[PDB]
């Protein structure tokens, strides 16, 4: 089996794509429309 | 519908049309134009 994403049922007019113990630390912001 | 012949004259044969439009929303850094080179040196004073 090892079935998933059932995250979301819609992907419209998508405007950018993209392919290609333990610490994972991120740090997010948005400025300036980045 | 255009019914389409190689046997037309100017002005009736079919002409594919394109067309640009730009819009700058908001965007602060999207696709510019791009560029290229300019031979490069080393141990001269130069405008770089
Ligand atoms: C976004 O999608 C809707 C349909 O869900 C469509 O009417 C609209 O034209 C789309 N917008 C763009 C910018 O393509």
């Amino acid at each position: 089996m090892e079935s998933e994403f059932r995250v979301y049922s819609s992907a419209n007019n998508c405007t950018f794509e993209y392919v290609s113990k333990n610490l994972r630390e991120f740090v997010f912001k948005n400025i300036d429309g980045y | 519908s255009y019914g389409f012949r190689p046997t037309y004259g100017v002005g009736h044969q079919p002409y594919r049309v394109v067309v640009l439009s730009f819009e700058l929303l908001h965007a602060p850094a999207t696709v510019c134009g791009p560029k290229k080179s300019t031979n490069l040196v080393k141990n001269k004073c130069v405008n770089f």
